[PDB]
């Protein structure tokens, strides 16, 4: 499956 | 009228023009193409948020940490489009696994009050700890139509 | 040395001790035979326990009220044993699941400690009312072999 | 399924 990395707000 | 759906910005504007207004203005909101996709969340020890892209439309991805974690998904469009879908929310640790499956809110909705009656996935820090790495959660999100 | 696996017995013995003991003295816990079941917990507003029998084993299910509620499952048997098992529990409610799934713990474990790290399905008062009738809820459990 | 209605102890 394809991820996306994602950093906090 | 329809409000921006990110959990600072106070547009608001037609259902045509949220998806024109989260790309010019919300840049740093990564988009992953795909119907079964993986949420990592970074630094869990606040909002995560990204966008999955998949038949057609664009649903709104939201980690949140108020402690107890908060994950919920939401369509960009209305309650009639909202219906034709289903979510799956999977968090998957050393043989253990959390799962969560409901319809997506529309963004008309908004989600506080599907987080304050704990309608999403609902874990608490050491569930969190229990199926991440280092400060590093990963969620499964799954997407399809009924 | 073994103790009573029920959630105010102080009795301790054998792992084969174990069986005969519930059933003798604690002949209000129901068994039920089969490996897909239901266990309906009523007035929910405090443990519920009940036995499910199957693949020639004996497996505490356990719903406590501490408000947040937790639900587990355990194998009156060795944690090798134990080990060749798998537990899921799910609520079901209008158009919203909630699944949780693990290895059953062995009563040599105990279950406060599986309990105290949230492992196990933890779930609150809302959720709780969310998937119940009136004050009665209903779990899906399901054992298999792995 | 078999459902057991189960009372609080
Ligand atoms: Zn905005
Ligand atoms: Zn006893």
């Amino acid at each position: 499956k394809p991820a996306a990395v994602v950093a906090p707000i | 009228p329809y409000s921006c759906p990110c959990p600072s910005c106070k547009w608001q504007g037609s259902l045509d023009a949220v998806m024109p207004h989260l790309m010019h203005q919300h840049k740093s909101i990564t988009t992953l193409q795909g119907e079964d996709i993986v949420f990592l969340a970074t630094d869990i020890n606040v909002d995560w948020v990204m966008m999955q892209s998949c038949f057609g439309f664009h649903f709104m991805l939201v980690l949140e940490k108020q402690q107890q974690f908060f994950a919920i998904v939401q369509l960009i469009g209305t309650r009639k489009q909202a219906e034709n879908f289903a979510y799956r929310l999977e968090l998957n640790g050393h043989r253990r696994r959390l799962t969560w499956e409901a319809t997506p809110r529309s963004i008309h909705e908004g989600i506080a009050t599907a987080i304050m009656n704990s309608d999403c996935l609902v874990f608490d820090t050491s569930i969190a700890q229990l199926f991440a790495e280092n400060g590093n959660l990963g969620i499964n999100v799954t997407i399809s139509m009924c």
